[PDB]
């Protein structure tokens, strides 16, 4: 789900769950992040 | 070399553009002749209104080239009529010096559509041999050198001159003068227990915050003594300084409080004086911190400056505590981190 | 197999346009103060017209 | 009455422009007397086809009081160290009118200029002194 | 002329480019002759009436 997130957010961060998920569970996107940095997205 | 009882300095501006283009996976042009890889829009601090790209023609645009690489240098908006230019290319190699590099003599005119360039620039079996390192790991990479020139003036250094001295205005010197002197002040003015004698006609006169808080039912009564607890003496005289004299030198010390006092006071030039005090110092174990700064103050170019900082440095700014703390604490930072680190980059 | 796509430009510009800093506050506060003509204090009549300056 | 004037062009391997092409200076005088104003018209490329490879260099006279000036003008070039160098001095008192010029046409040559070796134009800045005689 | 309508008019085709101090004319703009003489009226009164645009 993390690699899906960081795949197809170009229409999570529009869906509200999202914003549920930044709001209540900050570990949360702190992880996908997490995920995120060293990986897919590291050539610019 | 005698002395002249008069003299003239013709003075012709240029400025410089510097330019740098890189290809990726540059085998994989994918298209025949004639095919052109434009590049993305370009310029400099000033005028910043001429706007230069590059045209690249991996094949040849011409019958006669073919086996041939060729650029151009195209102007897409000029808000004079014509620029007249020196443009020079040369490819970096593997290591990153300079070769192949070819320049026009002349100073050619540029208008609004118009191209110059180098149509039998490099040898496209040079380009593609592996041995010269031309093309490092299929990656192209082009540093474009611009030259713009602009209209020469005179100075008229010819002597006799209205031989006067002529100081400049005085308005900033005589009110920083003022105040070590302390005349003139009609009231009195405390911060933190230490007295700073000032007056509130001048500080009513130069921040419109503070002037709209006077008027409204403080002069009747606490005009003499006001409340201000949101900023140490250090701080606050350094922001009487750049209230009076204009200027705040002693910047780099205390920038970061003289940014929070700044951001309270809505002081803009304060404020983007301290952030760029505290751009080039921009650290792995200070960027938590900065982005913290930034976002209470509502600083959203060093927001974006220090979210740049993190997608450079992302291997190692965020194990740090300071980062983690920042996580614990601001899930919104973390979450505009993502967004900006995943949606513009990726 | 191998499928290639439209590039993308990234557009970078080192240092740019910098913050794009606002005007300046040297001499325009006292401008501002006299459009605004706040805190008058004092009127001074000379030649029938009235000035006020601090 | 001898006028000095020690005109400077910097970044001028950038003259910008093609053949035949002029720059004017600055209209110059003394203190005394005042009111012969003068400026130098140097052009970067040969005036003339008949004469090309020559940096052409002319004085003119844009104010003057009388129906005629008689003077004599003598050109030089400063080199990197600073000393007079290609001194051209016309040897006859040439008459002046209202938006009339003389000098030298074959001044020197473009290419004699253009070596590095020969410290003429030194940091792509040249420097012209003229001085005026007029009786 | 003496009628004061043109006579000799020429014009450059092309859009010069001018500059600080840069002259661009006809030298062979009329026969001397041309002009001296009486008979062609183009000096009325010893005096020269020039048109440019």
């Amino acid at each position: 789900a993390v690699d899906f997130i960081n795949y197809h957010a170009s229409d999570v961060l529009e869906t509200s769950g999202w914003k549920s998920m930044v709001v209540s569970h900050p570990h949360l996107v702190a992880e996908a992040y997490r995920s995120l940095a060293s990986a897919q997205c590291p050539f610019l | 070399g005698p002395v002249a009882e008069s003299w003239c300095y013709t003075q012709i501006k240029v400025v410089k553009f510097s330019y740098m283009w890189t290809i990726n996976n540059f085998s994989f042009c994918r298209e025949e002749m004639g095919e052109v890889i434009k590049s993305s829009t370009f310029s400099s601090g000033a005028n910043d209104k001429l706007k230069w790209c590059l045209r690249v023609n991996p094949k040849g645009l011409d019958e006669e080239s073919k086996d041939y690489l060729s650029l151009y240098l195209l102007l897409v908006s000029c808000p004079k009529s014509e620029v007249r230019a020196k443009f020079k290319f040369s490819i970096l190699n593997a290591k990153g010096e300079e070769t192949k590099a070819m320049e026009s003599q002349r100073a050619y005119r540029f208008v609004q559509g118009k191209d110059w360039g180098f149509k039998k620039f490099i040898r496209r079996d040079f380009l593609l041999d592996e041995a010269n390192g031309l093309l490092p790991d299929d990656k192209l990479t082009l540093f474009c050198e611009v030259s713009v020139v602009q209209d020469s003036v005179n100075i008229s250094g010819q002597n006799t001159m209205n031989m006067v001295k002529v100081p400049e205005c005085r308005l900033a010197d005589e009110l920083g003068g003022l105040w070590e002197n302390s005349r003139f002040t009609d009231c009195c003015l405390c911060v933190a227990g230490q007295e700073f004698q000032a007056h509130k006609a001048i500080l009513a006169a130069r921040s419109p915050v503070f002037s709209a808080m006077f008027e409204h039912e403080m002069e009747e009564s606490k005009k003499n003594r006001v409340e201000i607890n949101d900023v140490e003496p250090e701080v606050f005289k350094e922001m009487m300084c750049f209230i009076y004299t204009g200027k705040a030198p002693n910047l780099d010390k205390m920038a970061d409080d003289l940014l929070a006092a700044a951001d309270k006071y809505a002081l803009e030039r304060l404020k983007v004086m301290c952030e760029d005090a505290l751009c080039s110092n921009l650290s792995v174990e200070n960027a938590a911190e900065i982005l913290i700064l930034a976002d209470l103050h509502s600083a959203d170019q060093l927001k974006t400056q220090a979210v740049d900082f993190i997608n450079y440095h992302a291997s190692d700014v965020l194990e740090t505590s300071g980062w983690k703390s920042m996580v614990v604490s601001h899930p919104h930072l973390v979450a505009e981190a993502y967004r900006s680190l995943a949606s513009a980059q990726c």
